[PDB]
């Protein structure tokens, strides 16, 4: 039965018990699922595979888990990764091999087997962060998330080293294999002898790509005491870069342990080990979360192709595209979405809905150069206090892929760009990115706006104007893109608004600032008796189920369905709206200067976004009239 | 044979520039064209060329071109030693300095890999904080009082020790030093740190800068507070910093596995930092 | 002034586990909100709080609490 | 494993009633108490029941390694034993030779457990039978080194638990074997060439380089506890004290708590700037054996 020395994997056998599965699967992750296609799935995939010939079969675990056989191999591959993804990489490629063999002829002809194929399984365990992790535990699979404050350039790393002689000069080279470069003393050509010096010339030598990435971890189910862990992660080859900072990032990997030198002169190592993350494999977009733009992402697009890759963009099936343009076709659909966003929050639809607009902000416009006033449509909402302000940012803050949530006074114009800290690591200077530019792309959220110190907003009339930041400050300058919305919560002096006053005075601020706002929401509450009473039904259940369920009730909604949906509508949409609007939309801006030329701006953007949404490249003359009323809305709440 | 090759490669490089290098006809600019340039940079014989890579590319269907671009820092001996083999032919104190422009491609600081190097490629960024202009060796005469100095040579590489062989004498050796300041060649040099262009960097990654070194009469050409455009000759830096990076950092432990037992270990880390070099610099952009 | 209402919350603060008795000025802003300090040993740059942070899970006790001033208010607020 | 004094009291008290007389175990072990671990270890890694159970395949790792170093210490055994028997020329002997000619994983290098002591108080103190007074960072003197001593005090900092090595595995790949060295202090050199048997005395020594699955990790976490600041004399000021934390014990340790540690207290290597020591001082700390928190 051979053996490894000290994995308990016995070579090969494994690979029968992988194959008898890799061959044979289909679905019995249903029977864990309970079920309520039909085909296996390997061989399919593992054809396309072969014929995209992306390599990167990221393998699922688990799969495995529940099957028989490999139900050991499981436990095996947790327990033992390195040992265990060389054997299945290997098995992986004799079964495309043999695959092929089937079929005669494959691909033009017997190269594209002898390519390699590598595994990158994911989805492996659930387990308690970073921090919680024993020494036990020093190689395994181990699951991640959270942020990325940063990321160091490519560092390069030795793969065959190369050597010439003085003597006579012959060319010959080394290959690294295990940790170290051994050179031979002496010599070839002459060889003599002599003990002439061998030279190593490292620009001949060949490489492979390094790079590290910190990662600020939330596994949340937090034991406290314990405040935010950092951590860094050393990836390899191609999964370099493919991390932009800021992203949040399911990356699994095995744990490690290295020794680093404390003198930097004599050869000692400082014992008491530091540990780091080896990222086996990234898992960059989610099901729960919303979806990335393309804009954005551009290039990361136009390149990732060229050396391939895996994953990035969330990609969906066929049928459910059926689904949504279905779905499209429900008239109440402007209505349905809107109830649909927050669940637990009632009434005060309008808010929902507005904000609903700001995920489908705008129209990105970049005219021959310059141009840029992106989709970014910005909301700030006063009112009296207990109105679920806050839980609203809770909720868009959880959505929204890229964005950051930040209070009041806890914030300062160097926190919200360029730090310029020391790294403290290799004890230099490095960049870090501040609280906006991470920001950039999704949704930047405010609270207690209100309350920012005065040198602080002076930030915003850069970013909402510009939609760029301009750093000239300390040792890098350069103007930096930040393209963000802003959803700003606001508390009014009162702070209960009161009746009349000018309102334009109640909320404060500088009236400048304050106009700019795309779409201002005032939330009042007029009493209604015959409110509060249904209101206190809505909340004061829960109650029962004391395991949450059936919020809203019976009340039709989507789920998971809504965040495909939005990104579909963002990617593949792209509105215009030609000649019918511009009568009816300057007449609106003049009827409201009979305010400032911001409020057009604003409606053009606002109401291209529910053009957005319902699938239409061209603007109706209709659906401005609501992207009015919006902003006429707030303005039924000026009255008092 | 690797000897062969390379030198297969000079010839056909070599041949190159002496076969005709225009298509032109009637009006022109009819031929050469390098044979001009050669001519008209002996016109002020200041040494030193410019020839287009585009040219070189389409020419010989481009198995030339990539035996060039891929193995470029291999291929430098040869390519200059061939001009100095075609200016001896054909012209009567020896620096020469070849700079290819015009390539057809630009890739972003952002996108330089390791696969791409020692070979040459295209940057382009905004340049930052200019270097006063200092010399360097990469040819010595040093050697010990005995019994002679005045032996010039070596140093190719950036070491920058020392002396190869044929020591003292009669003390023959090892030793080292000594080395004279009165006799050497020295060229340039300013060192440019190069910045990514403020709009292409993706968020939220902020730029990062690299550092360009700049030798040859490309000296100057670069500007403060300016984008440029850069041919590669790519290379690399050794760095002492990285530690703690995290690992695994490969080691330079000697194979002692020869000669007998009756030096020590000798063991040096090696870590390296790319930072790109520029033989060409213009300020399209 | 009397009444003797700060004699409660170290009455609490003594009972409960994980509790933390805290005044004004007193403690800092600094104080509640975690700073970013160099970590002897193992390393690096831990952030290491106070009041807030430090008891949590736990009750946490406040007096004098009007002279706390403005940044502190935003905290608790 | 945890032990208790304090059934070790009334083991005394029933083997002194109730001969014959037994040493006195106790104040011997609070007086010294870092020997005695060791040793208690040794004691305890005779006698154990014996197979006891199948491994399985996930149980664990490092129980497997484990398994398969004590499988691989065996056969040794048996082989060297088979061989000589062959050649010749009671039947103890034989045993005694094959286990004195042969190299084996040490005991200490495979054990899976850890041991920890509990200091008596209590009712026991009063039974009558002094190694828990709770104690001031004050009341320390300096004279106290070694001992096992209970004290109590307030946490603070106590920083997170990274992997500290205690014997690193080296593997020749030439002559096989392995190479343990024990690691001690804050640093360590780690070795080259081969220390194998086989590759000593050999023309060409193999060479070596480290494995970290192999070797022995504890976990190590530091924490700092300072004066109750009710026992602190009525000037002055409220010291500091370091404790170490290694194997189970780990993360029971919170910032912000008022607690009873119990360990064996012991020196370490240090001194201020270099001009400053007289010599050899020893700057000191607390090793944590057992925890005891108030609320
Ligand atoms: N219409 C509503 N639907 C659901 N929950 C509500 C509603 N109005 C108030 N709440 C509840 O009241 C709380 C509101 O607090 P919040 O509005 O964040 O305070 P502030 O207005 O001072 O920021 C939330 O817990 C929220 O769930
Ligand atoms: N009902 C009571 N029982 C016991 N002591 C009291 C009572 N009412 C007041 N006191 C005394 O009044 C004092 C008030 O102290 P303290 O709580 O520190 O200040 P404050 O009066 O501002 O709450 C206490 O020391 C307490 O002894």
């Amino acid at each position: 039965l051979r053996i490894i020395w000290g994995t308990n994997v016995s070579i090969q056998e494994c690979t029968t018990n992988f194959r008898n599965f890799l061959m044979s699967f289909k679905y019995k992750f249903r029977k864990i699922l309970d079920e309520r296609d039909e085909e296996l799935y390997y061989i399919k995939q593992l054809n396309e595979m072969r014929e995209l010939g992306t390599s990167n079969l990221n393998l699922d675990a688990r799969n495995l888990l529940a099957y028989k056989q490999t139900e050991d191999l499981y436990h095996q591959l947790l327990n033992y990764p390195q040992e265990v993804i060389s054997i299945m990489d290997q098995t992986i490629k004799d079964c495309m091999v043999s695959l092929i063999v089937d079929n005669n002829l494959d691909y033009d002809l017997d190269e594209i087997e002898t390519k390699f194929y590598k595994v990158r399984p994911y989805n492996v365990g659930s387990c308690k962060g970073m921090r919680e992790l024993n020494p036990n535990d020093i190689d395994k699979l181990i699951n991640l998330k959270g942020l990325v404050l940063r990321s160091t350039p490519v560092i390069p790393d030795m793969k065959v080293a190369f050597f010439k002689c003085n003597v006579c000069d012959h060319t010959m080279a080394v290959e690294i294999d295990r940790g170290v470069i051994q050179e031979p003393a002496r010599c070839e050509r002459i060889d003599c002898n002599e003990p002439n010096s061998m030279s190593l010339i490292h620009n001949r030598c060949s490489f492979a790509d390094k790079q590290v990435i910190k990662l600020q971890e939330t596994p949340d189910f937090v034991p406290d005491g314990q405040t935010p862990h950092s951590i860094s992660l050393c990836v390899y080859d191609e999964l370099v870069d493919s991390c932009r900072a800021g992203d949040r990032i399911e990356v699994t990997g095995t744990f490690r342990s290295i020794p680093i030198r404390a003198n930097s002169r004599q050869r000692v190592l400082k014992s008491l080990y530091k540990t780091y993350v080896d990222v086996v494999h990234v898992k960059v977009s989610d099901k729960r979360l919303d979806v990335d733009t393309s804009t954005i992402e551009q290039e990361l697009m136009q390149n990732k192709v060229d050396h391939n890759e895996v994953e990035e963009v969330r990609q969906i099936t066929d049928q459910d595209l059926a689904k949504i343009r279905e779905v499209a076709a429900r008239e109440d659909l402007y209505s349905l979405l809107a109830r649909s966003i927050a669940p637990s929050i009632y009434e005060l639809e309008d808010v929902k809905k507005g904000i609903l607009l700001q995920l489908f902000g705008g129209t990105n416009k970049t005219f021959t150069k310059g141009g840029r006033y992106r989709g970014d449509i910005n909301i700030l909402l006063c009112g009296d206090p207990s109105t679920s302000k806050s839980q609203i940012l809770q909720y868009v803050h959880k959505i929204t892929p890229r964005g950051v949530y930040t209070s009041g006074k806890g914030s300062s114009a160097v926190g919200l760009t360029a730090y310029i800290t020391r790294d403290v690591d290799t004890k230099q200077l490095v960049l870090e990115s501040g609280a906006l530019v991470l920001s950039d792309g999704g949704v930047c959220c405010i609270d207690e706006f209100d309350k920012m110190s005065d040198s602080t907003r002076s930030v915003l009339h850069e970013v909402m104007e510009q939609q760029t930041i301009s750093i000239a400050k300390a040792g890098i300058i350069t103007t930096l893109n930040a393209r963000s919305s802003i959803l700003a919560s606001a508390n009014p002096i009162g702070s209960r608004y009161n009746p009349n006053l000018p309102v334009t005075e109640n909320i404060d601020l500088p009236p400048p600032l304050l106009s700019r706002f795309d779409l201002v929401y005032l939330v009042l509450d007029k009493v209604d008796e015959k409110n509060d009473r249904e209101l206190a039904k809505h909340l004061t259940n829960l109650y029962l189920e004391d395991k949450p369920e059936h919020i809203s009730q019976d009340d039709v909604l989507p789920v998971e369905f809504l965040t495909m949906y939005i990104s579909y509508a963002k990617e593949h949409i792209h509105p215009i709206i030609t000649e019918a609007a511009k009568t009816e939309l300057v007449r609106a801006y003049v009827g409201m200067r009979k305010a400032t030329t911001r409020q057009l701006e604003s409606m053009i953007r606002l109401a291209e976004a529910h053009a957005k949404m319902k699938l239409k490249n061209v603007v109706e003359l209709e659906d401005v009239q609501e992207a009015v009323r919006l902003i006429r809305s707030a303005i039924k709440d000026y009255a008092t | 044979v690797d000897d062969v090759t390379g030198e297969k490669v000079r010839e056909a490089f070599e041949q190159f520039l002496e076969d005709f290098s225009v298509q032109s006809t009637d009006t022109g600019e009819v031929e050469k064209v390098y044979r001009a340039q050669i001519e008209f940079m002996k016109i002020y014989d200041l040494n030193t060329i410019y020839i287009d890579y585009q040219h070189l590319s389409m020419r010989e269907n481009g198995a030339l071109a990539m035996a060039i671009s891929e193995q470029y820092y291999r291929f430098l001996p040869f390519l200059q030693k061939g001009l100095r083999r075609v200016v001896r032919k054909y012209a009567p104190e020896r620096v020469f300095q070849i700079s290819f422009f015009n390539l057809p491609t630009v890739h972003r600081i952002r996108d330089i890999r390791s696969e791409k190097i020692g070979s040459l490629l295209s940057i382009s960024g905004t340049v930052t904080r200019t270097s006063e202009v200092r010399p360097e060796l990469y040819k010595a005469s040093f050697t010990c009082d005995m019994c002679r100095a005045i032996v010039d040579n070596v140093e190719q590489s950036f070491k920058y020790t020392e002396p190869t062989f044929c020591p003292n004498p009669s003390c023959e050796n090892r030793a080292f030093w000594t080395l004279n300041v009165t006799r050497s060649r020295f060229l340039d040099w300013q060192k440019v740190r190069i910045q990514e262009n403020a709009n292409e960097i993706p968020t939220g990654s902020m730029p990062r800068t690299l550092d360009v070194i700049l030798r040859g009469d490309s000296v100057e050409r670069a500007k403060p507070g300016d984008r440029c455009k850069f041919t590669g000759v790519e290379i690399v830096v050794p760095d002492v910093t990285q530690l703690g990076l995290p690992g695994v950092k490969p080691s330079s432990t000697l194979d002692t596995r020869g000669i007998s037992k009756t030096r020590s270990l000798g063991v040096r880390d090696l870590t390296y930092k790319i930072s790109f070099l520029a033989c060409h610099v213009i300020s399209i952009g | 002034p009397g009444v003797a209402k700060s004699q409660l919350l170290k009455a609490i603060c003594k009972i409960s586990p994980r509790g933390v008795y805290t005044t004004g000025k007193g403690s800092s802003g600094v104080g509640l909100t975690a700073a970013v300090m160099k970590d002897p040993v193992t390393d690096e740059m831990i952030l290491e709080g106070g009041a807030l942070v430090l008891a949590d899970n736990g009750i946490c006790c406040i007096d004098e609490f009007d002279k706390m001033d403005e940044s502190d208010r935003t905290a608790i607020h | 494993v945890i032990i208790d004094l304090d059934d070790i009291l009334q083991y005394q008290n029933e083997k002194f009633l109730q001969g014959t007389q037994a040493d006195d175990l106790v104040s011997a072990i609070q007086q010294n108490a870092n020997h005695f671990t060791e040793l208690f270890c040794r004691a305890i890694d005779n006698n154990m029941p014996l197979p006891t159970k199948e491994i399985d395949y996930k149980d664990d790792v490092l129980d497997v390694i484990l398994n398969q170093r004590r499988l691989r210490n065996e056969r040794m055994l048996s082989d060297r034993t088979n061989e000589i028997r062959s050649e010749n020329l009671m039947n103890d002997a034989l045993r005694e030779v094959v286990e004195d000619e042969t190299e084996l994983f040490p005991p200490n290098l495979t054990r899976r457990y850890f041991l920890y002591f509990k200091p008596l108080s209590q009712n026991c103190a009063r039974r009558y039978r002094i190694s828990s007074k709770p104690l001031s960072v004050r009341q320390i003197k300096g004279d106290f080194l070694g001992q096992l001593i209970t004290v109590r005090g307030i946490i603070t900092r106590v920083s997170d638990v990274k992997p500290a090595v205690e014997v690193i595995a080296y593997t020749c790949d030439q002559c096989g074997y392995e190479v343990f060295q024990e690691v001690n202090s804050r640093t360590f050199t780690p070795l080259s060439e081969c220390t194998s048997e086989e590759c000593s005395q050999n023309q060409t020594k193999g060479q070596l380089f480290m494995s970290t699955r192999a070797s022995k990790f504890s976990a190590f976490q530091e924490c700092k506890i300072q004066e109750l600041s009710q026992q602190v004399p009525v000037g002055h000021i409220p010291r500091s004290l370091n404790i170490h934390v290694n194997g189970t014990l780990v993360r029971s340790l919170s910032p912000g708590d008022i607690v009873d540690v119990t360990g064996i207290f012991l020196p370490a290597p240090y001194t201020g700037f270099k001009a400053l020591k007289a010599g050899l001082l020893t700057e000191t700390y607390l090793e944590a054996q057992f925890v005891r928190q108030h609320k």
